C-alpha cells in the first residue's frame, strides 16, 4: 500500500492555424499555481480562477523564461514515476483535454522527434535505461496491450479480427481482467510506436460541431513490466512486477455544444457517466491520503467504490494499492472558445482542489506616493534620531 | 401513451402473474370472454397500458408466458382466466431445468430464449411508445431464476433506455422448500444487480406473518400471497392509468428512490388491512393509513427496518383526500422517528395522490421503501452459500453442464460489495476517524 | 387594445390556469362554451374584453392561453371537462413521458421535440394582438418540466420578442414540507433563467397558504383547489386596472418602474388582506385602514418570512370597490409612523397606490366571502433572500456527496453547470445584503468649511 499522491497538473498550448488566422486573444493567465480565465461577453464583473498543483506555460513557442519545455514536465511527472514502477508498483497516467487543448500533443509529441511528449520519453529511459543495465544475474519482459471502453463495453485494437465485445472478469488473487484480450511483447520503442498507430487506427471516431475528429471512447494501453532474479542458487524466481497505465479519456460533452440526436448524444451521455465515476473515485483517494496524515487516524478504510463503471473497475489495481496518479489537463487560448476552458478547467479543479484566490495592485501613483511618505518618515528620523 | 410489457417465468411467476391479471381484468371491468362490461367511463380511457384491441371489441393483455415444462400452461390453460390471453405467447419446451440454474441459463434456456425473444420483439414493436418492462419470477428455482436473468440481460442489451422491473421472491431465512437454493439466489443477485433498474423484494416468510397475524387466516394459501402481491403490483403503476392531483410515473419513482446505480432493492407494503369482522372498529382516514403503513411487522421483505436507516421512502395515495393532512403526516413521520433516516438527504418521502380509489375501498395507499436492513437478506444467502461452497456441496450438478467455478466467486464477490456499499450508509454519524 | 398571453406549464401551472379561467369566465358573465347571452340581453356592449378574450363571427369568444405540458393526463381532463369546448383544440400534449422531476430531460432531451409548436402557437395568438402589453407565465420549481421548459421557454421568448414584459407566477418549495427530494437541484437549475430573462418575479409558498386557509376561513383539511383560487383572487387584482373603469390606474409597466430598483432584485411578494369566510364576514367592519393593517400583518404573508426580519424597499397597493382616496392617504400615513415597519433610507417616498371600481367577484362553491373592498399589496422587500437561504443550505447537503448526479449527466448536463450555478445564486444573495445597508453615515466623506 502507499499513499495516494494524486498530481493535479494543466498546461497552455499555443495558436494553431485557424485561430491565428482570426483575430482571437489569449484569456488564460498564470501566476506560480494559479491560473486566471475572462469573458469576452461579460468583461467587468472578474475574471474566474483556479488553482493546481503544476501549471505549464507552453504558450509562446520562443519564449525563454518561464517556458514549460517538454524535458521540464518529463522530469516533473515521468522520470519520478518511472522511479516508483521499477519499485515494482503501479503507474498510471490520465490524459484529459477537448479538441484542440492539445492533449495528444502532450501524449505523445511533434512529429519531427526533436520535442518528446511523456510517452518517448517514458519508453525511451525505460529501454536505454535497462538495457545500460541489465546483467547475466538479471532478466526483464516487457508487454503491451491496447483495449478501448466504448459504451461500457470492451473492444480490442491490436486484433484486427470482428470487432466483437469482449467479457471482462475478476480472478480472485489477480483482480479484474478481460478474456481473449491480445497481448505482445516488445524490444524497443519503434515497435510501441507500430502497434500505438495500428491500433490508433481501429479507435471509433465521428464528427461534431467542434471537430470532425472526435473521440467517442476512452483508452487504455498497458504496459506489463516484469523482473526476474537469478541468485547463486538453484531457485530462480521472479522479484516483483509492476504495470503502467497511459489512459487517453474523452473530453467531457454537452448538447449545448453537439448538437447531434440518436446515438450521437447516448454516447455522450455514457461518457459523461464515466467521467463522473472517475472523478468520485479519484477524490476518495486523495482524501484517503490526507486524513491519516494530518490527524493520524486513518478513516476506517472509506471502502472507495470501483464496480460502478467499467473504466474505474478495470484499473482498480492502478488507482488504489500501492500506486501513484497524476493528470493533466490541455487548454486552448482562444477567446471564441470560453465554456469549454471553463469546463475544462472545473473537472481539473476536482482531485485535491487547491485554494485558489487573486491579487490586485493598487493605482500606481498612490504606491509613489505611499513610498514618498515612508521615506519621508524614515528621514524625519534620520532627523530626529 | 405509457405500455407495459409484461413478461413471466416459471411456477412461481406463472402464478402470481394469473392473479395478477385476475385483479387487473376486474379494475377495468373485462369479462374472462375478453369483452367490456364495466359501468365508469375513465376505465376505457388508458385500457391501452395493458390491453391490446382486437376485431371485435375484445381486448388481450400483453403478457408473455415462459417456462420449461408444460405443466403449469396446462393449469393456467384450464382456468377461470384462461381464455383471455393470446395463444401465441404461450412460450415452453420439455424436460425442465429442475431446480439447477446451469441448466435454465446455459443449456436448456439457450434452445427457448430466441423463440422468447422473438415474441416480445413482435409484442414490443407494435406499442405506440413503449415505457418499460416487468417480470414475475423466484430466485430460488431453476428455470425462474436462469431464464429470467437470461431474458433480462439480453432486452436490456436490445433497449437501454427503457426502465426494467422485477417482482423477486427471495429465499426465505427459515421456511425452506429446496435444498440447492442459496447457488441459484446468490449466481442469480449477481445478474439483477447489473441489469435491472428496480427490484422489489417479497419473502414468504413475511406474507405468511402478515396471513396469520393481521388477516387473522386460519389456513393461509398461496392464493393469499398472490393477493397480496397483485394487489402491490397494481398499486404502482397506478398514476399511468387513472387521473389525480399529483402523478408519478414509474420513471419518478425510478428517479426519486435511488440514490447510486447499485442501489435499487426496495420493500413494498400495502394498507390497509382489516381483517374482516373488524372493519367495523377500524375508522379508515388517512392518519390511520400512515400509521399502518410504516409499521415494522406490515412489511413483505422479511427485514426490521428498524435494524437500518431509511436511504428513500415513496407513498403513493389512492382516493380523495386533502393534500395538507398527506404532508402533515409525512413530516410527522420524520420527525418522531428522525433515528431512522439519513442525515444528508434533506427530505426523503415522495408523495403522490391518485383519484379512483380500488373496488370497494374509500381509501388506500402502497409504500415502497428504500433502506440498508435489507441488506440482512444478502448477508443471510451469503452465510450459507459460503457454508456450503467450502466443501463443495453440489457443485457437480453444476459443472456438468459448462460453468466454470471461478463463475460462482466472481458472484460471492459482487454481493459482499454490495453489503459493503449498503453499510457504508449505515452508521448514524461519520466524523473523528 | 390591452392584450396579455397567459403561458401554463406544468401540473401546477395547468390546474391555477383552470382556477383562474374559471375566475374571469364568472367575472365577465361568459358562460363555459363561449357564448355571451348577456350581451345579447343588453344589446351591444364592450363585455368582450380584449385582455384575455378574442371574438370571432358567431359571437364565441376563445382565451388567449396556451397550455403545455408532457403528460397527457393532466390536460386531457381539461379536453374532457367542463370547459371542453372554451378553449382551441391547440393544447400541445407531448404525447410522451414526462420529463420526471429531472431539469435535464425537460431542456436538453425531451424538451425539444414540443418547443418548436409551442412557439410557432405563440406568434400566431402574438400576431392576433394590435398592441401587446405582456406575458403572464404559470410554472412552479421543482418539477422537471416547469423548470427546463420554462426556461428553454423563457430564452426563446426572450430572444424573439425581447422589450415585450415578462412576468411570472410561481411556486417555490416550502422549508419544510415537500413532495419531491431532488426538489433543490430543481430550483437552484432554474434560478438563474429565472433571474436573467424575467422581469418581475412573485413567488408563493403552499405552506404559508395552508396555514392561511386554517387560520382565516377554518378549513381543517384545504386541497389544491384552495390554494388555487387564492392564486388566481391575487392575479385578477393585478390585472383589474387594464380591464374595468378606475380613479386611478396602474399598467403593467407601472409596476415594473415602481417597483423594482435595480435589475437583479426583482423578486417581491405578494398579499390578499379581506380573506374571511363568510360565518365571520359579519361582527366586522372590514373598513379601509384594517385591510390595509392586515395587509402587513406577518402571519398573513404568502411566503414563509418574517418581515420583520429586514427593509421594505417598496410597496405597491391596489384597491377595489368602495374605496376612496382620503381614506387610503390616512391608512398610509397611520403605517409610516409604525417603527416595527422598517423602510430603507435610500427610498423615502416608498409607495404606489392605485383604485379600481369593480368589487372582487365571488365564485359559486368557493370559500371566500362576499365583500364590498378588497386590496392586494406587493412589497419588494429584502426578507426574501433568508428563504433562499434555507433552500441554499439543503442543496449543499445533498452536491458534497454527489447524491442522485447520474440522472442528471445521463441526459446532457456536465457535472460544472451545477456549481456555476450555486455561484450564481450566491452572488445574488450578496446584493440583497448590500442594498439593505442603510447609507454609509454622511455617505460623503465630511462637510462643514468656510461660505
Ligand atoms: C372492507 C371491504 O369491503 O372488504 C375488504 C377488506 O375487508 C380488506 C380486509 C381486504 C380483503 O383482502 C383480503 O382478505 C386479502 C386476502 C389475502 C391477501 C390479500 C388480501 C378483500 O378480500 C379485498 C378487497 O379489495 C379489493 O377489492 C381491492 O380493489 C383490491 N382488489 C382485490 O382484492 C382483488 C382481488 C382479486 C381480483 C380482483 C380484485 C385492490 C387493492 C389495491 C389495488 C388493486 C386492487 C376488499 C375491498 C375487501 C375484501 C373483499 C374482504 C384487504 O385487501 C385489499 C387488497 O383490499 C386486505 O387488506 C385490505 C383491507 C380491506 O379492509
Ligand atoms: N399551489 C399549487 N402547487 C402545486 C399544484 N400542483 C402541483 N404543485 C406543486 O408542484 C410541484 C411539482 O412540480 P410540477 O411542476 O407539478 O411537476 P410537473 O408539472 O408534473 O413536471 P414534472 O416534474 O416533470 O413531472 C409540487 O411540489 C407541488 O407543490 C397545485 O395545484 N397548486
Ligand atoms: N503545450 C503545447 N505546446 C505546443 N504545441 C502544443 C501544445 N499543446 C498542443 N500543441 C499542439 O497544438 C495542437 C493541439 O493539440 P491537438 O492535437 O489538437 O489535441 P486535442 O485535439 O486537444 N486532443 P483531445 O483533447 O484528446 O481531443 C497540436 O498540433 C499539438 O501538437
Ligand atoms: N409467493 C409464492 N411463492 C411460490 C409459489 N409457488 C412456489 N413459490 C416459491 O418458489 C420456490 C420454488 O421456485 P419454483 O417455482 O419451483 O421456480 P421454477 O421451477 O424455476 O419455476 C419455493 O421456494 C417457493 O417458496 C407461489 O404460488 N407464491
Ligand atoms: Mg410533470
Amino acid at each position: 500500500m502507499a499513499g495516494a499522491s494524486v498530481k493535479v497538473a494543466v498546461r497552455v498550448r499555443p495558436f494553431n492555424s485557424r485561430e491565428m488566422s482570426r483575430d482571437s486573444k489569449c484569456i488564460i493567465q498564470m501566476s506560480g499555481s494559479t491560473t486566471t480565465i475572462v469573458n469576452p461577453k461579460q468583461p467587468k464583473e472578474t475574471p474566474k480562477s483556479f488553482s493546481f498543483d503544476y501549471s505549464y506555460w507552453s504558450h509562446t513557442s520562443p519564449e525563454d523564461i518561464n517556458y514549460a519545455s517538454q524535458k521540464q514536465v518529463y522530469r516533473d511527472i515521468g522520470e519520478e514515476m518511472l522511479q516508483h514502477a521499477f519499485e515494482g508498483y503501479n503507474v498510471c497516467i490520465f490524459a484529459y483535454g477537448q479538441t484542440g487543448a492539445g492533449k495528444s500533443y502532450t501524449m505523445m509529441g511533434k512529429q519531427e522527434k526533436d520535442q518528446q511528449g511523456i510517452i518517448p520519453q517514458l519508453c525511451e529511459d525505460l529501454f536505454s535505461r535497462i538495457n545500460d543495465t541489465t546483467n547475466d544475474n538479471m532478466s526483464y519482459s516487457v508487454e503491451v496491450s491496447y483495449m478501448e471502453i466504448y459504451c461500457e463495453r470492451v473492444r480490442d485494437l491490436l486484433n484486427p479480427k470482428n470487432k466483437g465485445n469482449l467479457r471482462v472478469r475478476e480472478h480472485p488473487l489477480l483482480g479484474p481482467y478481460v478474456e481473449d484480450l491480445s497481448k505482445l511483447a516488445v524490444t524497443s520503442y519503434n515497435d510501441i510506436q507500430d502497434l500505438m498507430d495500428s491500433g490508433n487506427k481501429a479507435r471509433t471516431v465521428a464528427a461534431t460541431n467542434m471537430n470532425e475528429t472526435s473521440s467517442r471512447s476512452h483508452a487504455v494501453f498497458n504496459i506489463i513490466f516484469t523482473q526476474k532474479r537469478h541468485d547463486a542458487e538453484t531457485n530462480i524466481t521472479t522479484e516483483k512486477v509492476s504495470k503502467i497505465s497511459l489512459v487517453d479519456l474523452a473530453g467531457s460533452e454537452r448538447a449545448d455544444s453537439t448538437g447531434a440526436k440518436g446515438t450521437r448524444l447516448k454516447e455522450g451521455a455514457n461518457i459523461n457517466k464515466s467521467l463522473t465515476t472517475l472523478g468520485k473515485v479519484i477524490s476518495a483517494l486523495a482524501e484517503m491520503d490526507s486524513g491519516p496524515n494530518k490527524n493520524k487516524k486513518k478513516k476506517k478504510t472509506d471502502f472507495i467504490l470501483y464496480r460502478d463503471s467499467v473504466l474505474t473497475w478495470l484499473l482498480r489495481e492502478n488507482l488504489g494499492g500501492n500506486s501513484r496518479t497524476a493528470m493533466v489537463a490541455a487548454l486552448s487560448p482562444a477567446d471564441i472558445n470560453y465554456d469549454e476552458t471553463l469546463s475544462t478547467l472545473r473537472y481539473a479543479d476536482r482531485a485535491k482542489q487547491i485554494r485558489c484566490n487573486a491579487v490586485i495592485n493598487e493605482d500606481p501613483n498612490n504606491k509613489l506616493i505611499r513610498e514618498l511618505k515612508d521615506e519621508v518618515t524614515r528621514l524625519r528620523d534620520l532627523l530626529y534620531a | 401513451m405509457r405500455e407495459i410489457v409484461h413478461i413471466q417465468a416459471g411456477q412461481c411467476g406463472n402464478q402470481i402473474g394469473a392473479k395478477f391479471w385476475e385483479v387487473i381484468s376486474d379494475e377495468h371491468g373485462i369479462d374472462p370472454t375478453g369483452s367490456y362490461h364495466g359501468d365508469s367511463d375513465l376505465q376505457l380511457e388508458r385500457i391501452n397500458v395493458y390491453y391490446n384491441e382486437a376485431t371485435g371489441n375484445k381486448y388481450v393483455p400483453r403478457a408473455i408466458l415462459v417456462d420449461l415444462e408444460p405443466g403449469t400452461m396446462d393449469s393456467v390453460r384450464s382456468g377461470p382466466f384462461g381464455q383471455i390471453f393470446r395463444p401465441d405467447n404461450f412460450v415452453f419446451g420439455q424436460s425442465g431445468a429442475g431446480n439447477n440454474w446451469a441448466k435454465g441459463h446455459y443449456t436448456e434456456g439457450a434452445e427457448l430464449v430466441d423463440s422468447v425473444l422473438d415474441v416480445v420483439r413482435k409484442e414490443s414493436e407494435s406499442c405506440d411508445c413503449l415505457q418499460g418492462f416487468q417480470l414475475t419470477h423466484s430466485l430460488g428455482g431453476g428455470t425462474g431464476s436462469g431464464m429470467g436473468t437470461l431474458l433480462i440481460s439480453k432486452i436490456r442489451e436490445e433497449y437501454p433506455d427503457r426502465i426494467m422491473n422485477t417482482f423477486s421472491v427471495m429465499p426465505s431465512p427459515k421456511v425452506s422448500d429446496t435444498v440447492v437454493e442459496p447457488y441459484n439466489a446468490t449466481l442469480s443477485v449477481h445478474q439483477l444487480v447489473e441489469n435491472t433498474d428496480e427490484t422489489y423484494c417479497i419473502d414468504n416468510e413475511a406474507l405468511y406473518d402478515i396471513c396469520f397475524r393481521t388477516l387473522k387466516l386460519t389456513t393461509p394459501t398461496y392464493g393469499d400471497l398472490n393477493h397480496l402481491v397483485s394487489a402491490t403490483m397494481s398499486g404502482v403503476t397506478t398514476c399511468l392509468r387513472f387521473p389525480g392531483q399529483l402523478n408519478a410515473d414509474l420513471r419518478k419513482l425510478a428517479v426519486n428512490m435511488v440514490p447510486f446505480p447499485r442501489l435499487h432493492f426496495f420493500m413494498p407494503g400495502f394498507a390497509p388491512l382489516t381483517s374482516r369482522g373488524s372493519q367495523q372498529y377500524r375508522a379508515l382516514t388517512v392518519p390511520e393509513l400512515t400509521q399502518q403503513m410504516f409499521d415494522s411487522k406490515n412489511m413483505m421483505a422479511a427485514c426490521d427496518p428498524r435494524h437500518g436507516r431509511y436511504l428513500t421512502v415513496a407513498a403513493i395515495f389512492r382516493g380523495r383526500m386533502s393534500m395538507k393532512e398527506v404532508d402533515e403526516q409525512m413530516l410527522n413521520v420524520q420527525n418522531k422517528n428522525s433515528s431512522y433516516f439519513v442525515e444528508w438527504i434533506p427530505n426523503n418521502v415522495k408523495t403522490a395522490v391518485c383519484d379512483i380509489p380500488p373496488r370497494g375501498l374509500k381509501m388506500s395507499a402502497t409504500f415502497i421503501g428504500n433502506s440498508t436492513a435489507i441488506q440482512e437478506l444478502f448477508k443471510r444467502i451469503s452465510e450459507q452459500f459460503t457454508a456450503m461452497f467450502r466443501r463443495k456441496a453440489f457443485l457437480h450438478w453444476y459443472t456438468g453442464e459448462g460453468m466454470d467455478e471461478m463463475e460462482f466467486t466472481e458472484a460471492e464477490s459482487n454481493m459482499n460489495d454490495l453489503v459493503s456499499e449498503y453499510q457504508q450508509y449505515q452508521d448514524a454519524t461519520a466524523d473523528e476517524q | 387594445m390591452r392584450e396579455c398571453i397567459s403561458i401554463h406549464v406544468g401540473q401546477a401551472g395547468v390546474q391555477i390556469g383552470n382556477a383562474c379561467w374559471e375566475l374571469y369566465c364568472l367575472e365577465h358573465g361568459i358562460q363555459p362554451d363561449g357564448q355571451m347571452p348577456s350581451d345579447k340581453t343588453i344589446g351591444g356592449g364592450d363585455d368582450s374584453f380584449n385582455t384575455f378574450f378574442s371574438e370571432t363571427g358567431a359571437g364565441k369568444h376563445v382565451p388567449r392561453a396556451v397550455f403545455v405540458d408532457l403528460e397527457p393526463t393532466v390536460i386531457d381532463e381539461v379536453r374532457t371537462g367542463t370547459y371542453r369546448q372554451l378553449f382551441h383544440p391547440e393544447q400541445l400534449i407531448t404525447g410522451k413521458e414526462d420529463a420526471a422531476n429531472n431539469y435535464a430531460r425537460g431542456h436538453y432531451t425531451i424538451g425539444k421535440e414540443i418547443i418548436d409548436l409551442v412557439l410557432d402557437r405563440i406568434r400566431k395568438l402574438a400576431d392576433q394582438c394590435t398592441g401587446l402589453q405582456g406575458f403572464l407565465v404559470f410554472h412552479s420549481f421543482g418539477g422537471g418540466t416547469g423548470s427546463g421548459f420554462t426556461s428553454l421557454l423563457m430564452e426563446r421568448l426572450s430572444v424573439d420578442y425581447g422589450k415585450k414584459s415578462k412576468l411570472e407566477f410561481s411556486i417555490y418549495p416550502a422549508p419544510q414540507v415537500s413532495t419531491a427530494v431532488v426538489e433543490p437541484y430543481n430550483s437552484i437549475l432554474t434560478t438563474h433563467t429565472t433571474l436573467e430573462h424575467s422581469d418581475c418575479a412573485f413567488m408563493v409558498d403552499n405552506e404559508a397558504i395552508y396555514d392561511i386557509c386554517r387560520r382565516n376561513l377554518d378549513i381543517e383539511r384545504p386541497t389544491y383547489t384552495n390554494l388555487n383560487r387564492l392564486i388566481s383572487q391575487i392575479v385578477s387584482s393585478i390585472t383589474a386596472s387594464l380591464r374595468f373603469d378606475g380613479a386611478l390606474n396602474v399598467d403593467l409597466t407601472e409596476f415594473q418602474t415602481n417597483l423594482v430598483p435595480y435589475p437583479r432584485i426583482h423578486f417581491p411578494l405578494a398579499t390578499y388582506a379581506p380573506v374571511i369566510s363568510a360565518e365571520k364576514a359579519y361582527h366586522e367592519q372590514l373598513s379601509v385602514a384594517e385591510i390595509t393593517n392586515a395587509c402587513f400583518e406577518p402571519a398573513n404573508q404568502m411566503v414563509k418570512c418574517d418581515p420583520r426580519h429586514g427593509k421594505y424597499m417598496a410597496c405597491c397597493l391596489l384597491y377595489r370597490g368602495d374605496v376612496v382616496p382620503k381614506d387610503v392617504n390616512a391608512a398610509i400615513a397611520t403605517i409610516k409612523t409604525k417603527r416595527s415597519i422598517q423602510f430603507v433610507d435610500w427610498c423615502p417616498t416608498g409607495f404606489k397606490v392605485g383604485i379600481n371600481y369593480q368589487p372582487p367577484t365571488v365564485v359559486p362553491g368557493g370559500d371566500l366571502a362576499k365583500v364590498q373592498r378588497a386590496v392586494c399589496m406587493l412589497s419588494n422587500t429584502t426578507a426574501i433572500a433568508e428563504a433562499w437561504a434555507r433552500l441554499d443550505h439543503k442543496f449543499d447537503l445533498m452536491y458534497a456527496k454527489r447524491a442522485f448526479v447520474h440522472w442528471y449527466v445521463g441526459e446532457g448536463m456536465e457535472e460544472g453547470e451545477f456549481s456555476e450555478a450555486r455561484e450564481d445564486m450566491a452572488a445574488l444573495e450578496k446584493d440583497y445584503e448590500e442594498v439593505g445597508v442603510d447609507s454609509v453615515e454622511g455617505e460623503g466623506e465630511e462637510e462643514g468649511e468656510e461660505y
